[PDB]
């Protein structure tokens, strides 16, 4: 009874435990994603520093 | 000097010295007296019989509980049982030992006053001290922490505990017990044709329920089971020959502690109070009130009834925490056991209730200071 | 002989020795007391716990700051905080040690004067002395001048300085700090069903707050997005179980700081008195100030603070002057960290305020000079 | 065309139509179930019975209340009250009255929402409108300023308002309310002897305790009083004959208002909780709020409740403020008169939530501008 009670418990959890592995790969995903979405507002904020000041230094 | 430790219970007294691993002493708490006639001149015939004397004679006798719920209704009888089991259970001088007496929570104060009386006045012990039963429980089961379900013959009561703090707004009291199972049993044993209507038949029926009686961890799927087969049926043997063969009566009876609608009351399972008893308590203390269920008393012995318990506190709960149900194998003397270890303390020897106390303040000196 | 410093706050002890780089001991500055009976006889009760053992046991704990705005109103209870910051936690003899305690500006003189004469009667410390949170706060960061905003779990506070002179006019004390954000978001969650209102329950939702909760950089805006949506819900797990999933509270509670009107106070936001703070000092060192803005405590911790604190100045200051937030990673510590840096000076070993000089003067002795 | 208003509650129905000077309907929010069996064949027995017959077949049912702590928890059984008031009690149509539904401050807003959806959906209304209580107890009371204390079955919360402008930021809300003290008068008659574990006998307690309670000046010299002589002792007589005579739980029942410790809460009385929101009022309006405590609800309805509430807060006010408890005698219903009230002003005309704006805008209106 205890066996058979602990192991569809288990199994279940093994179930979660599929899915919350799915979510953590896909947040990585989105992890490296967004790093290098981050990285692309990096050289973004930079160039239109550079612009800034040098324009600014003009003006 | 030694104290005695005193489990009264509404079904067994269990007496012993404070210090020993068992108690010395266990016989029914129960009062008979003669019905019939008595014919042979000499005989030498008692006017009443206790114990488990009223046991053996237990044919010609009409027994008698004087404990009902947890309730002294007797108190001329219990003056007895006590006498029985000063005197020639234990065989000591109550002048000469302090008594630990038990009781159960939220029960009237005149019954602990009433006790307190009676000992001190027509036993003259030099002190005493009334505790309860759940605390002595947890005592006995070695944990500062727990919730603690008690289920002897009269009543059914949870007590949680916190490193040694009880919550006393989340003790939840419930009045079905062994003897209600007992009757119930009695009533659904006539649907196959066995009749027990007597007293002595009523103990015939005590000693089946302790035989045959487990708990079924699915109750429907064990009943179409037991309806299918016939693999579940045992036999039992009257003490006259004439066997009897039980079915599903056999889950059917402890079922009504999950069930109680069985017997026509209103109130939840025991599962369900204890879960409740919980979510009465701080969300801080109830994630280690979860891990230590501690079972007590004879009514939690039935096999099976651990797993049913923790299968459905588990359902109740979040399915994150941990319920772990506590069933020592010796949980029938946990009372006893943890009164003892209580009792033999050195920093409870300043928690007696003396003599003098007793004579400067009245009877009510016992819940009013201890 | 080496030193101790003791920033207190309102919300945290943190001790350590001057010389270190971060604190020793962090601990809650908070008092408990046992509420519930106790029953088990012989479970060694402790009267009242401290620190971060009544946080453990806050179950059946009631729990109580002895300083609630900054100001120690409990006497009783901060001397039993600093019996336990020296005894238990540093484990060091007082006897030995000059201490340097901490107070936020603009509260009354007799805290300061009961916190010497507490020092040098009941620990009989060598010498003392009590500094201001700000300038620590600046010590800590490198820097001579700057406005520093200060925001602990009782008071916040902006210091302006320059070259080491302090504007004590231009100093703005506001009483909004982490405490109300605790009590705000506690009353905001009633709204989706959860209701906290134990102490204990107080200190869970001050870690909800401590976890879940962000400055969005425009209010309105998020608020649609988050009525829109629903991917700013998170989750959290009771310690019971009991997941919550919280919305808009997320950065509804911090925004309280930028709008004290959600708590009903009269005031300006923490940008505004900052910058009134600013325009309240001499013209010339207020373009250096608009640049050297220095965040320190815990409640400037949420994430995206100064990225709004930049914003609101920049659209409040001249649009030439370059507004420059500074925020440390280590912010919540700086207190402490200036105040060993502070202690560990040469040239500062001339202004402790020697036993001598407090048996000659009283307790007055500590704002009339030092 | 005339509304209808409909204060809820969570232990009474109270509706009637706007512009009468009493409700035309009190029942009662009760649903009731059979229990047993039902043998007589061809007897029509109903599904479920609710309000008052309910209350007169309670024998045989087990009652439930849909509402719990000012929260609606059962959505059909609230339906089923609902249909009851409009079809059976007021004998109306419901699609031809707006309706004013009543609400406690500081509850989810997931109730509201379900409140208006079920109105607007399941019964047609052209219009409703969902008030806060303490504001209608305000308006029948006859004046404009005052912190109101209503206590009901469910809720105790202060309000306080001030020439028609309400403190959000200081509104107190308690959870003990009549049913928490139903339940602790039912633990509290055990120690006398008397057993109620039913819902029919939770009825019969509540009975009790709205015949024979009242709060005490002095509690410790009542205490010490009713322990001395035994006039304070008087009887009831539950129906069945079988009288029973309490004394002191006369009462220590009410007295859990001003010490909320007894049942195990650890917030404060009722008394300290209307200084508190007082004393969280700006300094300017808190003398004119002293002078206006205004009393509201049934749990109000205690004899010497109005005494001890003054006596308390005296001694907690300035010695030289005008404490004025004002407890009308019809202050069960002021909630009702305040909304009939309310409900027929013509300046009121423009505030209902029109179906049609419903239909705009989804529930979620209800609280976004109503
Ligand atoms: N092995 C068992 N299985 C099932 N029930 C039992 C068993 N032993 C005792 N009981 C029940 O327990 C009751 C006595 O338990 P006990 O704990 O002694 O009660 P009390 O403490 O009130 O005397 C009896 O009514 C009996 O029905
Ligand atoms: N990571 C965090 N995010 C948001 N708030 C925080 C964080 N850490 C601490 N706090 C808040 O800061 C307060 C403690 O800060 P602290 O600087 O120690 O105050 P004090 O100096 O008065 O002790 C707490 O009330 C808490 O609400
Ligand atoms: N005369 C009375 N004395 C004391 N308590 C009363 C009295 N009448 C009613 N009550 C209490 O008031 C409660 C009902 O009050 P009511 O204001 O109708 O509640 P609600 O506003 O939630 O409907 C009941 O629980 C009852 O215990």
């Amino acid at each position: 009874h205890i066996a058979e009670d602990a192991d569809r418990k288990y199994e279940e959890v093994a179930r979660k435990l599929v899915i919350i592995e799915s979510d953590l790969e896909r947040a990585e995903e989105r992890a490296e994603l967004s790093e290098g979405k981050c990285a692309e507002l990096e050289e973004e904020l930079k160039t239109v520093t550079n612009n800034l000041k040098s324009l600014e230094a003009q003006a | 000097t030694t104290a005695l430790v005193c489990d009264n219970g509404s079904g067994l007294v269990k007496a012993g010295f404070a210090g020993d691993d068992a108690p010395r002493a266990v016989f029914p708490s129960i009062v008979g007296r003669p019905r019939h006639q008595g014919v042979m001149v000499g005989m030498g015939q008692k006017d009443s019989y206790v114990g488990d004397e009223a046991q053996s004679k237990r044919g010609i006798l009409t027994l008698k509980y004087p404990i009902e719920h947890g309730i002294i209704t007797n108190w001329d009888d219990m003056e007895k049982i006590w006498h029985h089991t000063f005197y020639n259970e234990l065989r000591v001088a109550p002048e000469e030992h302090p008594t630990l007496l038990t009781e159960a929570p939220l029960n009237p104060k005149a019954n602990r006053e009433k006790m307190t009386q009676i000992m001190f006045e027509t036993f003259n012990v030099p002190a005493m001290y009334v505790a309860i039963q759940a605390v002595l429980s947890l005592y006995a089961s070695g944990r500062t922490t727990g919730i603690v379900l008690d289920s002897g013959d009269g009543v059914t009561h949870n007590v949680p505990i916190y490193e040694g703090y009880a919550l006393p707004h989340a003790i939840m009291r419930l009045d079905l017990a062994g003897r209600d199972l007992t009757d119930y049993l009695m009533k659904i044993l006539t649907e196959r044709g066995y009749s027990f209507v007597t007293t002595a038949e009523r103990e015939i029926v005590r000693d089946i329920k302790e035989k045959l009686c487990y708990v079924a961890l699915d109750f429907e799927n064990e009943m179409a089971t037991a309806a299918s087969s016939s693999s579940l049926e045992k036999s039992y043997e009257l003490p006259d020959g004439q066997v009897i063969t039980i079915g599903n009566e056999r889950f059917r009876c402890p079922e009504t502690l999950f069930q109680p609608s069985f017997i026509g009351m209103e109130s939840a399972g025991i599962h369900e109070t204890t879960y409740n008893s919980i979510m009465k308590c701080d969300i801080d203390i109830r994630k280690d009130l979860y891990a230590n269920n501690v079972l007590s008393g004879g009514t939690t012995m039935y096999p099976g009834i651990a797993d049913r318990m923790q299968k459905e506190i588990t359902a109740l709960a979040p399915s994150t925490m941990k319920i772990k149900i506590i069933a020592p194998p010796e949980r029938k003397y946990s009372v006893w056991i943890g009164g003892s270890i209580l009792a033999s303390l050195s920093t409870f020897q300043q928690m007696w209730i003396s003599k003098q106390e007793y004579d400067e303040a009245g009877p009510s000196i016992v819940h009013r200071k201890c």
